[PDB]
């Protein structure tokens, strides 16, 4: 082990990372979808995205350590197009040293004594804090993290004595860490600040199920549920198997589940969207050039042709929308659900080897591979998935609130935007019913006490949002929380049982481990599809 | 319609005997691997300029299978990627050409042309002006520069052009091309001008599949698609397979059918 | 906007079987019957693709193992006439018909070569017994016409119009016919040409055959400028191993 | 030995003939230059051929055995397209029959007595006879065959006893001709009969030295004179060499020979021309299909540049006449002599063999072959060689007669005819000299006795062709015409050794057998290029 500055090893660029560097920024400022223009502007958003992976919390480096380096920030482009990796390598043992100074000094401050009877808050966000200007400044922040993180231990039920053992442990791990980096965790991370700059997709790599059917029986009426968990090859065929079954029973309607469903086989989407409706294009898909595909299901097959819904969330991701977005515009299902991800862009792989490399420089290892992306997905309407993603015809509460999660938060998505139409024929309007469908929701709603429960949730989660990243540091403050947290938990689940005839929990920690939540959204949709059949028929 | 044409081009004889002569060569084991890779090289640089595009790019794969570092090979794969549309891929190999000898010039030309067609105007304009810089009085430099800035900005393209004549030499016969593309001069002057510099069949097949692609061009640049259509199809038909403005006739050609 | 088809270009599958062909050729996986049978089939594929020196040479090596391939010496004789060697083409085809008097094209090809070695009689009799094999195939009466027309101009013509009134009339290449009739005008050619073409192979081949008799029609009308014109355009098609083509070829060889 | 007709062999086509006739019959009518249908009015002349090649003197077959055949004359062209040889081996062992008749007969009438005091006269060509009607006939034509021959014998001084000896032979071993003549041979002569229709060149065919320099001197004045015997491949070469040499000498002007100069290298022809002249066309070549080809030297050096004159004569043939052509053409030489053969055409031959003859018919012999013409050649001026051949500027006295031999007396020969002038810069004009040349030329040879005697015989010849077919059977006045004959000769000799101081001959057989005649034409050449030398160094521009 390890107890001084000097002992922590210098990296330096391996010999092949100069190449690497000049064919990563090959790839990426010629073959990349987005059209960007590694100019000045770019290199400056480049270095500040490096810092920000050297020192996410803004806690470790000098604002003179930064603006040292800052001066030639505009220069990155050259640096990445030519090889030269000073700047990446120089920071990076910089923010090495700046580091083993930190944790240091939080292991010199566990000595000291706790005390959390303050009305001082902690900050989670510190990506927008201005640079520490110096040692003090420093120390302040560390007095600060050093506190949440005893605190953070102690609302775990340890004594003083087991806090200050964890954290040593914990503060001496990272140190060995900082000995154990590479040249290529450094190499990595300055294609990382190049890559995602670029989009959050886009990455430097270093070198090294089925579909299962269920029927729900509301009164006499019966749904049948197709639980699909990804649009893996060979779903299509598996989904007409269990259609056919489904027939046997007699449905009134139909549910398809893409609840975090997310990635898949693009195929899968289009042969899917088959199964429902006989027309050509189910989706477009464009290049990095202004070129588009469209690609259809030409066995125009209709194995199904009942009352349709496809449930959705802000999980369903890629090949998902598609699918439910051909079955939305064509008129042939209602979704229902929450907007989904936003997930309308393809990335592929590619190797930084070249067949020559083994020859011309037998002593260079392998080298590792990019991701970019080069398609971007649109719909038959004409308007890209990339962000919007899909918006459902009846929107469950928790849908009709801007979310934390999908492609419209993540750093540097690429715009929504859109083409012209496809030629295609709309197999149904369902527009017709939309408005009696969300007046017998509203209503079925108002009286579910699940639903009562998740308004409410979504009320507080509202209220509370607006201090999301300031936690207090008042141990009392936060033990409160904790217990109104876990008493509103255990009635909750107690009303639950009371209803249903089941004994009432006396603490939480009594519950089974394998205890399943109910599912209000998939038992609401049922009665959404039943009130689609009746509609349906006459 | 009494167009200039010439009599669509032919295998020589010579051509088809070393053809013949090569196949018994690389049928023999008489050949040090570098002698190998070598003839497998000339063999593709022949069934190229014969229009046997997958012949070649299968005798080049094998060249490289053998020597995986002749810069010539990659050249000629990359602009195979470039026909096929394919640009991303094409980049790749010109990068791997230049990384072997970054004084290959034509590379310059070809990852130029690749990114025009890849719709990078700016990337294109910099391998553009770097193949210009090499040999200005080369007409067919200006002429590619040109198409790239176009893009970019009409007005100020036509003033570099216009400036890359007028240092120029004026000798090569390329530069009527230009005046053209300047107004200076009108349709039926370059074909006039075009018949009397021409000597024999195969100098008027190749002044037509030049001419024909840039007056193509120019007209598809205008909106009339009928016009560029033809003379793409005229250019091809001298069939001087391994001119680059045959080349990119045929891949213009293929982005009117798709459309 | 006049009728023209992108210049046809070797197709994927005819470069992968050239190159297949070659590494089977140097193996030692053939019997004698079975290369000169691949020798042969290169030839065909190298003339399909405008390589008829590396044809000649590929069929010249098959008759050296089997010297009685009447398939064989049919092409030899058809590059004997393009090369302009009536004489020894007419040794060709007879060769073909003394291995197989019922090897038909040798008798179109023989015909061809009498016409353009200027024996009309003795093509006549060639073509219109490649006529009578079959007789709703247009360009067998179009031939034959092309023969004729030296003789008697218009004895030849008066022929042709019986041809056509006793065929069928269903094959594409009877619409030639009409215009050498004076049935129907050039544009009205062009329009049925452009109507029965479905793509650019089937465009191509129509202009190829097409741009030849109507370049024959001019020179045998004195206008050399069109005639010449309109045997590029049809050279233009890239259609190899049409007798259309090779013989637009021969007619702008004897034009120089 | 052989003593009656039924030992005759009977021939029979042997089993590949029929396909060399399908074979030959491709060729001839599908290639040769001359087009020619073979129709029914073709297939009756290839008949009248076939009967003239089995019976020349038209004294063998009857009238009837040849109407016999001649009712199916026309289908001849059927026959040999089809290879069906019938009516060829049919004449043959019919030919065959009546030959054997007619020497035994002649082999009879051999013992009778001779009496050759008759006035009755032979006809050596029958060619154009009434073919006879019957035995007693052929017995009359016969009796004077023999007599002829007999007769012929008895002028070379033998006895009675000796012509019967020698006759008996002779008519004993034509009968052993026949017993061994095979299928070849009539196959062999049905060919011959077709080829031969087409033109004189055209056949079938069974399967199986240096330049010379001198100088001549009259006066104080000198002449070179190339001597060539043919154009061989290497000739303009040693010409070049030769021509070098008689610079190193003074020669007023050069004589070219090409006297009896047949055949040849036309390349050489060619570049021989080169020597004399600039640059330019020699010749023009026509194919089989009106494609003319112009074949020129194009060296540029002119190694002469002196007065030349071209000496030529009727069997001037080919290669040699294209120099002589050009030269007069161009205005480069004077062309002396007679009007040359008129070879105007080039034959070739191919192989009737087919590459898989061996392999499918094993037992066949080897085939044999063809020649025919495949090209004619016209001068730069337009004009064929054919027929007419080259016209000289001085013409000797035997050139102002229409001779015997020359194409324009062969069978069938094709005509002159003509295409347009090629391209080219004549080199000088010469037309001035000609009246001349020609005024002083003809005062020399009144003077000299060669040409005096020359013209005497041509006067004496051109009285006697009227009945130049017509033999006298009487031997007084056979005899007479031989002494003539061998008086004039010794005379004509004895005339030129008192001239010469040389000893009189007393009989024409003491004559060496190694004498040399005078060559009259090329010593006046001589003098006609001295005239030329004068002439041409008197021009002022």
């Amino acid at each position: 082990d390890i107890t001084r500055a000097d002992q922590i090893p210098v990296l330096k660029e391996e010999t092949q990372h100069a190449t690497v560097s000049e064919r990563v920024t090959s790839r990426f400022t010629r073959s990349h979808y987005r059209q960007f223009d590694l100019d000045q502007a770019f290199s400056a958003k480049i270095f500040d995205r490096y810092l920000n992976l050297l020192d996410y919390s803004h806690n470790v480096l000098l604002a003179s350590d930064v603006e040292q380096f800052a001066k030639k920030k505009t220069e990155l482009g050259d640096e990445l197009r030519s090889g030269k990796l000073d700047v990446f390598y120089d920071l990076y043992n910089l923010a090495q040293k700046r580091r083993f100074e930190r944790y240091q000094y939080a292991l010199s401050v566990l000595e000291k004594p706790m005390d959390f009877t303050g009305n001082d808050t902690y900050n989670l966000d510190r990506s927008k804090a201005p640079w520490p200007k110096n040692e003090a400044e420093l120390n302040a922040l560390w007095d600060s993290k050093v506190k949440f993180d005893e605190l953070s231990l102690k609302l775990t039920g340890k004594t003083d004595k087991e806090i200050r053992e964890t954290l040593t442990r914990r503060y001496k791990f990272a140190i060995r860490r900082l000995a154990q980096t590479n040249s290529e965790d450094v190499f990595s991370l300055a294609m990382t600040a190049f890559a995602r700059e670029i989009d959050p997709h886009t990455n430097y790599l270093s070198p090294r199920r089925a579909v299962k059917m269920s029927v729900k029986t509301v009164g006499k009426e019966k749904v049948g549920v197709l639980d699909i968990p990804g649009f893996y090859v060979g779903l299509t065929d598996d989904v007409k198997v269990q259609l056919q079954k489904l027939e046997k029973q007699n449905v009134s309607s139909v549910i398809i589940d893409l609840r975090s469903n997310g990635g898949g086989a693009l195929t899968e989407a289009v042969s899917l969207s088959g199964l429902f409706i006989p027309a050509g294009p189910i989706v477009q898909v464009r290049d990095n050039n202004g070129k588009v595909r469209e690609d259809s299901d030409t066995d125009g097959q209709v194995f199904y042709k009942g009352p349709l819904v496809v449930l959705v969330d802000r999980f369903s991701a890629s090949a998902s929308e598609i699918f439910a977005a051909a079955m939305q515009d064509y008129g042939r299902a209602l979704v229902v659900g929450e907007p989904t991800f936003g997930k309308g862009t393809v990335q592929q792989y590619r190797s930084l080897n070249r067949i020559y490399d083994q020859m011309l420089r037998p002593e260079w290892p392998a080298l590792g591979s990019v991701q970019y992306t080069i398609q971007k997905f649109y719909r038959v309407n004409g308007g890209s998935t990339q962000r919007k993603g899909v918006t459902p015809d009846i929107i469950m509460p928790t849908g009709n609130e801007e979310t934390e999660t999908g492609e419209k938060f993540e750093d540097n998505a690429l715009p929504w935007d859109s083409i012209d139409a496809a030629t295609y024929v709309k197999s149904g309007d369902l527009t017709a019913f939309e408005p009696e469908l969300l007046k017998e929701h509203n209503a079925r709603i108002a009286k579910d006490p699940e639903f009562q429960n998740i308004m409410k949730d979504i009320a507080r989660f509202n209220a509370m949002k607006d201090k999301r990243n300031i936690v207090s540091l008042n141990y009392a403050v936060r033990e409160k929380e904790n217990n109104e947290d876990d008493a509103t938990r255990l009635a909750r689940l107690n009303e639950r049982f009371k209803r249903e005839g089941k004994p009432e929990l006396k603490k939480l920690d009594d519950l089974p481990k394998d205890y399943q939540e109910p599912d209000p959204y998939l038992d609401e949709t049922v009665n959404i599809a039943l009130d689609l059949a009746k509609l349906e028929k006459a | 319609k009494s167009e200039v044409l010439a009599v669509p081009l032919q295998p020589t004889l010579q051509q088809e005997v070393i053809l013949a002569r090569m196949e018994q060569i690389l049928a023999s084991r008489a050949l040090t691997d570098d002698e190998r890779a070598q003839l497998l090289y000339e063999r593709g640089v022949l069934y190229d300029s014969l229009g046997l595009r997958a012949l070649a790019r299968n005798d080049f794969s094998q060249a490289l299978a053998i020597r995986p570092d002749m810069p010539e090979v990659f050249n000629y794969l990359g602009i195979y990627l470039t026909q096929a549309g394919n640009f991303d891929a094409a980049y790749e190999a010109f990068d791997s050409v230049l990384e072997l000898d970054p004084t290959y010039n034509y590379a310059h030309l070809n990852r130029g042309i690749a990114l025009y067609y890849g719709g990078r105007d700016k990337l294109a304009q910099d391998d553009l002006l770097a193949f210009y810089q090499d040999d200005p009085n080369d007409p067919f430099r200006s002429l590619w520069l040109y198409l790239a800035e176009q893009k970019l900005d009409e007005k100020q393209a036509k003033e570099v052009l216009k400036q890359h004549f007028e240092k120029s030499d004026k000798e090569q016969w390329g530069w009527n091309i230009v005046e053209f593309y300047l107004g200076n001069i009108s349709e039926q002057t370059l074909m006039e001008r075009l018949k009397a510099d021409a000597t024999d069949n195969t100098s008027l097949a190749e002044h037509l599949s030049e001419t024909n692609f840039y007056l193509g061009k120019y007209y598809l640049s205008l909106g009339d698609l009928d016009s560029a259509t033809a003379l793409f199809k005229l250019a091809v038909a001298n069939n001087v397979h391994n001119f680059v403005e045959h080349r990119y006739a045929l891949l213009e050609l293929s982005l009117l059918g798709q459309d």
